RNA sequence: ACCUCGGAGCAGAACCCAACCUCCGAGCAGUACAUGCUAAGACUUCACCAGUCAAAGCGAACCUCAAUUGAUCCA
């Protein structure tokens, strides 16, 4: 029996009457490129992706945020062409390239990258790490405004902070220094949250560092509603990713549901939901900046558990499921003598009635 | 089992306990023709003893 | 096999099964797989270890060996330094 | 009896990267018949065109983590050609920097024979090694 | 409680304290469990034997850990 | 015997290496057979002259030594 | 009578031995092997033959 | 058939599951390893624009690796 | 499989030259 | 004339399927000497005997072919 094809089966467009005139896959590389082309493309038959892929909704992700400025593409290409023109006109770059002795300023490259198109890649990293699906339940934005943060180790050196970096609790024990390059005049709001820090329930987050009504870049003048407390990643719990969020407060807003007293070390107070928090407070403003990092258990975490938090410290552990074994049977056939050890409970012996 | 014996009171701890006393209390039957050279003490029951 | 003897009128064991196998009081039997000392040069490591490892016997030939040998070989025995005290009893068996 | 002392038996972390950071995640072992080995957590894919050079560090899910490109102005303004060994090693250094930036300490790159013999890819690998990344994935933990 | 145990010396006490921070209680008392066997006598025995081994050694994946630590400490090189 | 093993192991490496050089020495001689034509029986005819020449030269050198 | 099965021995004196195939014309040969006793690669020499194959 | 998604292959070309879960069959593209000479030269002789497909088995991992559980509240 | 519409999806002999 | 094993059709599509039915073969060979030890789970030539694949760990690096073969005792 046969059934006609549902959709257009592959290799049907090509013709067979003419075969020698056709051009071939002269290269495994070209064949591979075409293979990934057809893997990218969808198919009517059952495929690997429709089983093992995140199944993102077909609708675009809602993001009412800062649009790009109107950059004159004409003058942009003009100045870029001029730049490459004097670049190719230079004299030493020939020997540099043909002797393989050139380099490039990493810091400057990073600077103009995060200026031009960094935000798109940072949004990519955010939607990868899972900030959006957990924070906003799918919605996204673009961190147009750059953002730098640092934890001064003593005072000589400092630990930087960027998307997806390790941070020690000993270094995060104090408040960080922050810069976001905005003296315009419009207000700002900043908040450091822990996504997976909450332990009693999922879909819950803590808040360690809140500042609101920040006129300009200066941060000290920004009032605080939720005072500072470093994170407390438990031993064995794994890793906790901490998020810096920054919104462009267009006009001053009050904080009553949000007003919290002196730290008082209350997780019920530190916990809330960013979803409804944004839905309520942030209807006037929009996201402008975003960063994050990753943290783990430490001796300072133990110290703040025992002394600061005024509570015992938890101790978790990863546990694998039990190894599967099928039902026993009274008379196994061609199974080695350790079949009984596979099921015995006690390693030691026992005697029934003696 | 030994605790059970001394609680039932068939074997007296007041005197020295011997294999013949065990056999007379029926704590353990023996089969010398089946070449059992004696009796072993078992770890089981170390608690509540 | 030899259901009644002429000197005592009792069943009799074949020493073959005794020399070949071993019965555990659970009712099970074990055996050394055939050909574990022959032509090892051509046999691959996995095959030769499969041949070295012990194995049990299914219920039909278990019951057969039981009928062949007598009860003296089915009785409970308390040996010293015999590693099979853990296996003469059964643990956590349903159905 | 303290509300802060209140704690559940089981702890639910919704970080997909936690397991691969703890070395406990499961990698898509298999595909021994097919060339790209899926037994990784973070793969590097390099594209060497006749105009530019691209590099993408991505996850087994097929989704990109981080990217580097010669097509980008920030990178190409300090260059002579978009395809020379200089460009290859520079993109390598920048990608190592970006991996150290996004916390990527480990990753994988399986090249073809000629791609491995090419001096450009070799110098790229050396650049990333001196940047502080090793192209060997750790051994999974289980038992 | 560790520091109250006079039968242990000062340096050994502090060595155990710094080396086994994980087990120490909030109140400063050290704990240790054993459940290998059904016999609690043997469990207590292996407990105190662990104690003695710790005392002696005090009187006397890690690759990956070192790797990411070196990466972090080479990245963090920055000036104010 | 363990304390002695390393020396004999190095000697074993040297045995493999000298056998390898002998392999090169004979295969390089086998490489060039003859260029005049592609015969069938002639193969083992012409080279024997040079082979016996080399053998006799080595023997005369040995006698001289 | 092409090949021959031959036994080789532990020179350490452990007495660990095993067997392998060899060409009838190729001369004696001594191979490295993992001694389970000494627990490292060590040289074994082959002594005699057992049967042709 | 061919392996995929936690399915290894023995020397006798038998497929075996590496993880515990549900099995599925699909059809995907087949990119050989360069050492497979006949496969490579087949790919070369193949005409441009055309691509082959092959079956694949994929076990869907049912359960997770494990779970984080509390051990001691101290 | 034959009965199903996906039959003949893998075949290549008619693509390559026959000899 | 044959007596064992393997591949193909009969047996077209999960499995199995015979004839003194139709065809082709095998009774080895080549390379290493970790062709080391152990181990979850499964297949199985329609029983048993046999024959198969293999995660993991220790200890190490950084097998191909299609059959290519033989039980117990005994020496
Ligand atoms: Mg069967
Ligand atoms: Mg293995």
């Amino acid at each position: 029996r046969r059934t006609p094809p549902l959709g257009p089966m592959p290799n049907s467009d090509i013709d067979l009457s003419n075969l020698e005139r056709l051009e071939k896959y002269r290269s495994f590389d070209r064949y591979r490129r075409r293979a990934e082309q057809e893997a990218q493309a969808p198919h009517w038959w059952r495929t690997y992706r429709e089983y093992f892929g995140e199944k993102t909704d077909p609708k675009e992700k809602i993001d009412i945020g800062l649009p790009p400025p109107k950059v004159s593409r004409t003058q942009q290409l003009l100045e870029r062409k001029q730049a490459i023109q004097e670049l190719r006109a230079n004299v030493e770059e020939e020997r540099a390239a043909r002797l393989r002795t050139a380099s490039v300023p990493l810091d400057a490259v990073r600077a103009e990258w995060e200026r031009t198109c960094g935000p798109y890649h940072k949004q990519r990293l955010a939607e990868y790490y899972g900030l959006y699906r957990d924070l906003f339940h799918g919605a996204t934005f673009v961190p147009r405004v750059p953002l730098h943060v640092a934890y001064a180790v003593g005072e000589d050196d400092l630990m930087p902070v960027y998307c997806g970096n390790e941070v020690t609790p000993t270094e995060a024990a104090q408040a960080p220094e922050v810069t976001y390059e905005a003296e315009e005049g419009s207000l700002w709001t900043l908040l450091l949250t822990s996504l997976d820090g909450h332990l009693l329930e999922p879909d819950a987050e803590y808040l360690h560092w809140l500042l609101t009504n920040i006129p300009g870049n200066r941060v000290a003048e920004g009032q605080v509603t939720c005072p500072y407390l470093p994170p407390f990643p438990a031993r064995g719990s794994g890793i906790h990713r901490l998020a810096f969020l920054l919104f462009k407060q267009d006009q001053p807003i009050d904080f009553s549901e949000d007003a919290r007293p002196s730290p008082c070390y209350q997780l019920a107070q530190r916990t809330f939901r960013t979803f409804d928090f944004y839905k309520k407070h942030q209807e006037t403003m929009t996201p402008a900046g975003l960063s994050f990092f990753q943290c783990r258990w430490d001796d300072s975490v133990t110290y703040i558990f025992h002394q600061l938090l005024d509570m015992r410290e938890p101790v978790f552990e990863f546990v694998r499921p039990p190894p599967y074994h099928p039902k026993q049977k009274r008379f196994p056939h061609r199974q080695p003598l350790r079949y009984l050890d596979r099921y015995r409970d006690s390693h030691e012996p026992t005697y029934g009635i003696y | 089992r030994l605790q059970y014996l001394i609680d039932l009171g068939r074997v007296d701890p007041s005197q020295p306990i011997d294999l013949t006393q065990l056999v007379n209390g029926r704590g353990v039957t023996i089969q010398p023709l089946k070449r059992d050279y004696g009796v072993q003490l078992v770890e089981e029951g170390a608690d509540t003893f | 096999l030899t259901y009644f003897s002429a000197r005592k009128g009792k069943r009799k064991t074949v020493k073959a099964v005794i020399d070949r196998f071993l019965r555990l009081h659970c009712g099970l039997w074990v055996r050394r797989k055939a050909g574990y000392k022959k032509k090892l040069w051509k046999k691959t490591p996995a095959r030769k270890k499969r041949l070295r490892e012990f194995v049990f016997c299914n219920k039909t030939q278990s019951k057969l060996l039981d009928k062949m040998t007598t009860s003296f070989w089915k009785r409970r025995n308390w040996y010293v330094d015999d590693p099979y005290q853990k296996y003469h009893d059964r643990t956590n068996l349903k159905v | 009896p303290v509300e802060n002392e209140a704690v559940a038996p089981e702890f639910t972390n919704r970080n997909p990267r936690n397991l691969e950071l703890l070395s406990v995640a499961r990698k898509e072992r298999g595909w021994r018949t097919v060339f790209p080995s899926r037994e990784f957590w973070h793969r590097l894919r390099v594209i060497r065109t006749q105009h530019h050079v691209e590099a993408l560090v991505e996850h087994q899910n097929g989704k990109v983590v981080v990217s580097a490109s010669t097509r980008e102005w920030a990178i190409k303004k300090h260059l002579y050609s978009t395809r020379n060994v200089v460009a290859c090693e520079s993109i390598g250094r920048v990608l190592a920097q970006r991996c150290l930036e996004a916390g990527i300490n480990f990753m994988v790159y399986q090249p073809t024979p000629w791609e491995a013999a090419s001096d450009s890819m070799k110098r790229l690998q050396s650049a990333m090694t001196e940047g502080g990344v090793v192209l060997r994935e750790p051994q999974r933990i289980y038992e | 409680h560790l520091a109250t145990a006079e039968w242990i010396a000062e340096p050994v006490r502090q060595k155990i304290a710094i080396t086994h921070k994980n087990k120490i209680n909030r109140l400063g008392e050290l704990i240790l469990t054993s459940e290998s066997s059904r016999y609690q006598f043997r469990n207590l025995a292996d407990c105190l034997q662990k104690i003695r081994d710790m005392i002696t050694e005090a009187s006397q994946k890690l690759h990956r850990i070192r790797i990411e630590n070196m990466n972090r400490e080479r990245l963090r090189q920055k000036r104010i | 015997c363990m304390a002695k093993m390393p020396q004999m192991i190095v000697n074993w490496q040297q045995q493999q290496r000298e056998n390898w050089e002998k392999a090169q020495a004979d295969k390089e001689r086998r490489a060039r057979l003859q260029a005049e034509a592609q015969e069938l029986l002639g193969y083992q005819v012409d080279p024997r002259s040079a082979r016996f020449q080399e053998l006799l030269q080595d023997l005369e050198k040995k006698e001289r030594k | 009578s092409k090949n021959i099965l031959v036994r080789m021995v532990s020179e350490a004196g452990t007495g660990f031995c095993f067997n392998t195939k060899r060409n009838r014309l190729r001369e004696k040969l001594t191979l490295l092997h993992y001694d389970p006793v000494v627990k490292q690669r060590v040289l074994f020499v082959e002594k005699k033959k057992i049967r042709s194959l | 058939w061919h392996p995929g998604a936690h399915v290894g292959v023995g020397k006798n070309k038998c497929l075996y599951a590496l993880e515990e879960g549900i099995v599925r069959y699909t059809k995907e593209v087949y990119v050989p390893h360069p050492r497979n000479t006949e496969a490579v030269d087949l790919i070369t002789r193949l005409p441009k624009g055309a691509v082959l497909y092959k079956t694949f088995v994929h076990v869907v991992p049912a359960k997770p690796e494990g779970t984080f559980k509390l051990v001691a509240m101290l | 499989y034959k009965t199903k519409p996906t039959h003949g999806i893998g075949k290549y002999k008619h693509l390559i030259k026959a000899e």
